């Protein structure tokens, strides 16, 4: 039973620019087993609105998902997602980068 | 479609 | 193996009917089908598998049962007359890659409005023409079995206490004796070719047998004459030479000629003992 | 999903190829076909199964199939058609389920009839003996060509059974025949089938009888009593003769003296 | 127990259950109910006889059994099995009967020899 | 082009509450059209783009019950393996399969696949001749013999060779606007002096389907399998898919290098320079 | 005529040969007979049926079968067959009469002439 | 593999699916049916040995059948005691006569 | 054919007095 | 067409030998009447 | 071809196997293993035959078949069909026995005759 560690990427839909709505992405990937949290957060706390895919996997069994929310980027707000797994000690926290 | 055959167990 | 619980029955109007089906090749499928004349098979009910049903293009009527994987219940609440027919189950595993339906032999079953109109045959043989004998040099018995309902029976031919199949013909299906109106009857026929030589053997023993199923031992029956219930009812010949020597004839002959030559046998003994007593008198009496 | 077998009722004579033919349509993706015979007995016997899927056609003993997807046919054939072969003939197709109905569907029914080849035919009316136990009288015709074939009378009080095959394996003999029986005084054997076209020089048997006494005593055995009674009857025979023998010389013996 | 009894005179044949005396007797042949008054002569029953005249070999052999009124024919404690041919004139030929046609003829045949020998010894 | 269809369906066990989750996925290419979750109220078969939503009821009715097949299946499986391994009745276990099958530009058979697997490891697979199997340890043996006994692989083969590829071309036919599609990468490229000396130059791909592409850079020619970040292809959430490769160079060379994009919705494959 | 009841033995006609058999119902491997009560022998599990010979000389008795349950009941069986019956038409009389007067004839005439 | 051997109405037949080789015995009637091999009445005890091949397999291996009957149709029942009371009566018979010669001489 | 002993035993019958006469009268002229 | 032991070779070989003696028992009575 | 040798004496059938002079020979009878059991009285095996005691017509007719220890019964390609009527008692013997019993008999009480008379006459 070998347990894997996801990858996380944290993005946007359209090339960000202040002032319009947009989409918020945090893409998780070759993981086991599928049980993971998943959560989006703005200025540090959690967004309610979030949803997500349908759980599948790839050819060597690792399992992949997509979170997803509206959001409108500005120059004085910090966004980031934040995953915790089974495989993970403490929880990981990446941030959106517009460069990325 | 998804499979329409028979069913086996491991 | 698929099995049907019977293969004949018969009822009154207004009976809760039972029927059942039984299969052992752990099949997934099973499905209840009618037959009509001139209709095709109708299907009833299916099941995909354990407790699940689904209703056929005729189900009004029945109801169906599937609490066990082996088992499909068929059950007729009130019998009507319109539910005479054949009833046929079949099994099979799921989908349509080389996956057959598999049907047992079928169920043949008749509601009557009154047990009062169930009859037993009666049954006939007829010896071959003896003009057929001399013409072709063979014996065609024929077997009559008349007036029963309903049309439930079987018909065998028995030579020498052994059941026969080679030479024999019987008519495929019961026949209405009159077909105009309703409550009729039925008649069948049979045939059996033997050589001449054979039938004219007065050893040989020919019997037409018909099987009939009928009334069940949990049945009323107030009424005088005999109750219908399954039986067997025969008749029988023995072969027949209406001229020339025969066996028969040899024998008593024997038996004839036996008894006269003991009688002969005595008169010829009594005079010799006469004679030897007479020649024992002589003899003493000489000297 | 219907399938349509449009030809009631096919004859064919013994020896021969017969093709029972069989159109399907349906919108399934996957789908089978398969063929049931069900003789007079009433049971349903598999025959033959083909998939929609699989090069070549299904072929098993004597059964093969002439599957055609393009036209939507799948013909049942037939090879060296025998006497049993005369049933019921079912086509039938089920599919996937999800692109049509799960449940099968089966064919209307094609009637089968095999006919004997009747080298020697010898069309004949016969009377069968009175029974003694009912009032009917029975006529037989029988050895007729199998070409001739015979209609129903139209009295409410005779009965005539159709033609019917008999095989004697004893002496290779195929034979047709029908029978026709009645309750009047007026049957005669004569008559009893007017109503259907039977042949020329058809015999009807004179009303008296004839013997062969030679075919008789062809058919003569004994027994182990009539053997035992024989040789009685020879001991006895030769044991009276012994006695008179010295029955006559004692008496000339007494006589001369 | 106490058998049948089987008497046959001729073409007629008579059946007697001796069980169950006084007792009215029904009787039954291959699960047939047979002696009732159905509009046959050639069958009879009385107290414990059943009389089959112009017996006919093919139909009437088989099982045949004996019990009281108001009883199952399985009740019955007892079965007959009877295969028979008769005849209207055919005298049976047994140890008894040969020897006493034998011994007769032998005793005729000696009367009427020594009554000529004495008449031969009074003429001559 | 070429064009597949696959299905994915996997198995969690719960020890402690319910029965398991089961969820199972049906994609053509790189569309998920189709989708069911026990966990959801309806219990149904649902549709997930425009184009399958011609179907009538008989289809729905047809897959959702050949699903729940499919997931009491899985439910057997994760109760007998659990006892073919000698384990706990206290853990969670998986179980997956997947299935499908490929064709080429001529929309004819081209190969198919089936493979099984507990606890993210292989368990049991069809050979390419889709005859005979694979077994990977000692306990698949026994299912591999009773397999072979029972006739499975006949079953599938004339399922993968057969109803999958006329699944496949009426999924085509029907949703040739979208699924016959081809869309060309957007690409630019940024430049970020790290601190003062280096810097690093990234070229993006934007909005392009399908999700098979190919980024490399070049200085003069030179092939930079190494010194060079890419990461793996991602979706946007409307269908389209994302992609960017980055290198560090010393400052003041940027014109030596390029970026190089192949996909195949471009005529002829492309070639980029800073500025 | 009822298996149950203890009705087991059953007769089988009508053979190629005069003989009588006689069947027992029981599915035990081990069948006894009886006739009159008394035991007459046993069969196997390949002899199913006990033979009383030919029906030319009228078999007559009472018999009973048991296999590994206790005794059936009694089956009578009676056979009139006329083995030796001779119907006494014309013909035999006739022959009788001209053998008597032949046969009185010569001895007559013998017992004249061995007279004296 | 077994030639089969069928009992019809009252001859006894021999069935093949080839030709049937006479090898000893009853030499039998043909039917028209050259797989078909009639020996007659099965009173006339027909005793023989016959040889044919088959046809669904075996194609290639012999196979030979031995038919033996025996129906005493000359049989005779003769108890101990009754050929022994026989042949005494004749030989008492034989005595007397020739006592009456003797007698007869003087 | 004639299988019928009958006429047999009228042979013997016929034959038997004959045979018996003849002896009686021959023996007697003889002696 | 099976007598066994009733073919009737037996009844009219016990008729020949009877006539067979007869008549040369009949021819030596005339030969020696005549003589 | 040596046929099987079959002899037939009241109720008891005696069978020979042929061609096998040396090995044991087991025997099967319409598919069954019969015979070299050492029990079952009435039926019993030797060096080569096979004896059938209170042989039955209905049950013991049919095929039989004789093979070498070591092979399986379907190698053998040579097979007795037997029906015999046993009775008790009961034996076979044709008419040219009854005539010449009877022509010597009647030619032995001649010759005892003329014998006698020519004994009796000179005396
Ligand atoms: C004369 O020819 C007939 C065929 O025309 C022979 O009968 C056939 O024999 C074969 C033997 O291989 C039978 O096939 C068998 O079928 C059973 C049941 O399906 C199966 O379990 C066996 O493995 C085998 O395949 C075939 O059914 C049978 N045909 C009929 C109609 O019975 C016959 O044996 C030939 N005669 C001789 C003496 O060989
Ligand atoms: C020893 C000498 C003195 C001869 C005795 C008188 C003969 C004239 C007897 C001897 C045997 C008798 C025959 C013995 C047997 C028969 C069989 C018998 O057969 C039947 O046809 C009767 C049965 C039937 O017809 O149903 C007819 C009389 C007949 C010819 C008898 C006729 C008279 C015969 C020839
Ligand atoms: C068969 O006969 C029965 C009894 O006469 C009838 O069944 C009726 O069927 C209709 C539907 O067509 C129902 O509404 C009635 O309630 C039924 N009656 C009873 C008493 O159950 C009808 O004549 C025939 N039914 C069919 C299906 O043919
Ligand atoms: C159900 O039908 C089958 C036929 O499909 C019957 O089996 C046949 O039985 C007869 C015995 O009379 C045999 O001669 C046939 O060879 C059998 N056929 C097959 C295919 O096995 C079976 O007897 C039927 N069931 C019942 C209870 O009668
Ligand atoms: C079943 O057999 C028929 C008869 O041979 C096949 O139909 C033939 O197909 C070829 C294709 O090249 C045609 O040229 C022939 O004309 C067809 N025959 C007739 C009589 O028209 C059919 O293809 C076979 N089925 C399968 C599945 O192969
Ligand atoms: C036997 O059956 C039918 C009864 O009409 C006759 O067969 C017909 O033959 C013609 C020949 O041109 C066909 O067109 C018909 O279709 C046939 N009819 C049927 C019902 O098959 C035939 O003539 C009859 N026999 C005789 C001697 O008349
Ligand atoms: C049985 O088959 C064998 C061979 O299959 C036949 O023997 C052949 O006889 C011919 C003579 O016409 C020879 O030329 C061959 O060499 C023989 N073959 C072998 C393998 O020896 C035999 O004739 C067949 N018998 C019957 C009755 O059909
Ligand atoms: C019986 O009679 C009724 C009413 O007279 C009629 O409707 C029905 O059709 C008859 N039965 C048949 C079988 O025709
Ligand atoms: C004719 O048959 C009927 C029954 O089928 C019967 O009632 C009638 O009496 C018979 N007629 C004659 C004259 O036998
Ligand atoms: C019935 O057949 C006879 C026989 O020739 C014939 O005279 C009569 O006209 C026929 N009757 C009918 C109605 O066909
Ligand atoms: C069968 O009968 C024999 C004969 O004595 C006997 O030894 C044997 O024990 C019987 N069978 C059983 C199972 O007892
Ligand atoms: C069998 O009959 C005997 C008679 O002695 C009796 O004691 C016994 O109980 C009966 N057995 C059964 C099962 O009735």
């Amino acid at each position: 039973m070998i347990q894997r560690t996801p990858k996380i990427q944290v993005y946007s839909r359209h090339p960000a620019e202040n002032g319009k709505s947009n989409f918020l992405n945090c893409y998780v990937s070759g993981f086991h087993p599928s049980d993971i949290e998943v959560d989006l957060l703005k200025n540090g706390e959690r967004i309610e609105k979030v949803e997500h895919s349908d759980l599948s996997f790839s050819k060597d069994w690792s399992f992949y998902l997509l979170y997803y929310t509206e959001f409108t980027p500005t120059e004085k707000d910090e966004y980031a997602c934040r995953v915790n797994h089974v495989t993970l000690s403490q929880p990981k926290i990446v941030k959106w980068d517009r460069d990325m | 479609g998804v499979y329409d055959g028979r069913e086996h167990t491991v | 193996k698929v099995t049907q619980s019977s293969r004949y029955l018969v009822k009154r109007t207004g009976e809760k009917v039972f029927l059942e089906c039984v299969q052992d090749m752990d099949h997934e499928n099973m499905f209840w089908y009618r037959q009509d004349p001139g209709l095709g098979l109708r299907l009833i009910y299916f099941s995909y598998d354990v407790k699940m049903k689904e209703k056929g293009d005729i189900p009004e009527g029945y109801s169906v049962s599937r609490e066990k994987k082996e088992r499909f219940s068929l059950i007729l609440e009130s019998a009507s007359t319109n539910q005479t027919s054949m009833y046929l189950c079949a099994s099979s595993f799921t989908g349509p890659y080389n996956s057959p339906l598999h049907f047992g032999n079928g169920t043949r079953l008749t509601v009557t409005e009154d047990l009062n109109k169930v009859f037993p045959p009666e049954v006939a043989v007829f010896e071959p023409s003896e003009a057929e004998i001399s013409h072709t040099q063979k014996a065609t018995l024929v077997c009559l079995a008349t007036g029963f309902f309903p049309d439930h029976v079987e018909l065998s031919w028995w030579v020498n206490g052994k059941e026969v199949h080679s030479g024999v013909s019987t008519d495929p299906q019961p026949l209405k004796e009159q077909p105009a109106l309703n409550d009729s009857r039925y008649c069948l026929s049979s045939r059996l070719r033997v050589s001449a030589t054979f039938w004219q053997n007065p050893r040989n023993h020919f019997r037409c047998q018909v099987q009939f199923y009928g009334l069940s031992e949990n049945d009323e029956w107030t009424q005088d004459r005999a109750k219908p219930v399954t039986q067997i009812v025969s008749a029988e010949a023995w072969g027949r030479a209406d001229c020339g020597f025969t066996s028969v004839s040899y024998q008593q002959g024997v038996l004839s000629a036996t008894i006269l030559y003991e009688i002969l046998l005595g008169k010829a003994t009594l005079y010799a003992v006469l004679v030897s007593a007479l020649v024992l008198m002589a003899m003493v009496k000489r000297k | 999903q219907k399938i349509t077998q449009t030809q009631p009722g096919m004859f064919v004579q013994e020896k021969e190829a017969v093709t029972l033919d069989c159109t399907y349509d349906t919108s399934d993706p996957s789908y089978g076909l398969f063929w049931y015979k069900q003789p007079s007995s009433g049971e349903m016997i598999f025959l033959i199964y083909q998939g929609s899927y699989d090069q070549q056609n299904a072929t098993e003993g004597r059964y093969s199939l002439n599957f055609q997807k393009a036209r939507k046919s799948a013909n049942l054939v037939i090879s060296a058609s025998q006497l049993g072969d005369s049933a019921m003939y079912f086509c039938a197709m089920r599919g996937g389920g999800s692109g049509g109905s799960y449940i099968p569907t089966f064919g209307r029914g094609t009637s089968l009839i095999v006919h004997p080849n009747i080298q020697n035919p010898d069309p004949a009316v016969y009377q069968l003996r009175d029974s003694k136990s009912s009032d009917k009288s029975v006529c037989l015709f029988t050895d007729f060509d199998s070409q001739t074939n015979v209609s129903q009378s139209k009295d409410s009080d005779v009965y005539i059974t159709d033609k019917t095959v008999l095989d004697m394996r004893s002496m290779d003999f195929k034979s047709n025949s029908a029978v026709a029986w009645s309750n009047k005084s007026d049957f005669a054997c004569a008559n009893a089938f007017n109503n259907s076209i039977i042949p020329e020089d058809t015999f009807f048997p004179s009303p008296e009888s004839s013997c062969d006494v030679k075919l008789v005593e062809k058919s003569f055995e004994t027994d182990t009593n009539l053997n035992f009674q024989n040789l009685s009857v020879i001991g006895f025979r030769i044991l009276l003769l012994k006695v008179a023998g010295f029955n006559l010389l004692m008496t000339l013996r007494l006589w001369s003296s | 127990q106490t058998p049948y009894k089987v008497s046959i005179s001729g073409t007629t044949v008579i059946l007697t259950c001796p069980q169950y005396p006084g007792s009215e007797i029904l009787w039954q042949h291959n699960d047939k109910n047979i002696g009732g008054d159905e509009d046959d002569k050639n069958i009879g029953s009385d107290e414990d006889h059943l009389s089959l005249k112009e017996f006919s070999e093919l139909e009437q052999s088989g099982y045949y059994v004996c019990y009281p009124r108001g009883s199952k024919p399985e009740d019955a404690n007892f079965y007959l099995y009877l295969r028979a041919r008769v005849c209207e004139n055919c005298m049976e030929m047994d140890v008894m009967s040969v020897a006493t046609i034998v011994i007769v003829d032998i005793c005729i045949t000696g009367g009427l020899l020594l009554l000529v020998y004495y008449w031969s010894k009074n003429r001559k | 082009g070429s064009h597949s269809m696959r299905y994915f369906f996997t198995s969690v066990s719960r020890p402690g509450r319910g029965e398991p989750r089961f969820i199972a996925v049906g994609y053509v290419d790189d569309t998920q059209f189709v989708r069911f979750d026990s966990d959801a109220a309806s219990q149904r078969m649902e549709p997930r783009a425009p184009w399958i939503e011609q179907e009538g009821p008989e289809y729905w009715d047809g897959e959702t019950r050949k699903v729940k097949a499919h997931s009491q299946t899985h439910r057997v499986d994760l109760g007998t393996l659990r006892g073919y391994y000698n384990q706990s009745e206290a853990g969670s276990h998986t179980v997956q399969r997947m299935y499908g099958c490929d064709v080429g530009s001529d929309w004819r058979f081209l190969r198919g696949y089936h493979q099984y697997a507990y606890d993210g490891k292989d368990y049991i697979a069809l050979k390419e001749d889709l005859r005979s199997w694979t077994a990977a340890d000692m306990a698949a043996q026994t299912t591999k013999h009773k397999w072979e006994a029972a006739h499975v692989a006949e079953q599938l083969r004339a399922y993968l060779e057969g109803t999958c590829v006329e699944w496949l071309r009426r999924y085509l036919e029907n949703g040739k606007e979208t699924l016959q599609r081809t869309d060309a990468p957007k690409t630019h490229m940024t430049h970020h002096a790290v601190s003062d000396h280096e810097a690093t130059l990234r070229c993006w791909a934007l909005s392009f389907y399908p999700a098979e592409i190919t980024l490399t850079w070049q200085r003069d020619g030179e092939d930079q399998t190494q010194d060079t970040e890419l990461v793996e292809t991602r979706p946007a959430g409307d269908g389209t898919f994302q992609k960017w490769a980055a290198v560090v160079v010393p400052s003041g060379q940027e014109q030596r290098y390029t970026c190089h994009v192949q996909h195949e919705g471009l005529p002829k494959p492309l070639t980029l320079r800073w500025e | 005529q009822s298996i149950k009841g203890n009705h087991l033995v059953k007769v089988y006609d009508y053979q190629e040969d005069g003989s009588v058999l006689l069947t027992c119902d029981a599915e035990a491997k081990n069948i006894t007979w009886f006739k009159d009560g008394k035991m007459i022998g046993f069969l196997t599990e390949d002899k199913k049926k006990w033979n009383l010979g030919s029906n030319a000389k009228d078999p007559r008795g009472m018999y009973q079968c048991k296999g590994s349950q206790n005794k059936s009941k009694p089956l009578q069986v009676y056979y009139r067959m006329c083995q030796n019956c001779i119907e006494l038409n014309a013909a035999t009389i006739s022959g009788f009469l001209f053998a008597e007067i032949v046969s009185i004839f010569v001895l007559a005439v013998g017992v004249y002439f061995i007279a004296g | 593999f077994k030639i089969p051997i069928e009992e019809l109405e009252d001859r006894v037949f021999v069935n093949c699916n080839t030709s049937i080789t006479w090898v000893e015995g009853t030499v039998g009637t043909l039917l028209s049916d050259i797989t078909r091999l009639d020996l007659g009445k099965r009173i006339l005890d027909p005793r023989g040995i016959y040889r044919c091949n088959g046809t669904d397999i075996y194609k290639d291996k012999e196979s030979t059948v031995q038919v033996h009957y025996r129906m005493c149709q000359s049989c005779v029942e003769l108890d101990p005691a009754t050929v022994a009371g026989i042949i005494v009566t004749d030989v008492i018979a034989t005595l007397l006569l020739a006592l009456g010669v003797f007698c007869f001489a003087g | 054919g004639l299988l019928d002993p009958k006429l047999c035993y009228l042979l013997d019958g016929i034959l038997f007095i004959y045979g018996v006469i003849l002896t009686a009268l021959f023996l007697r002229v003889k002696f």
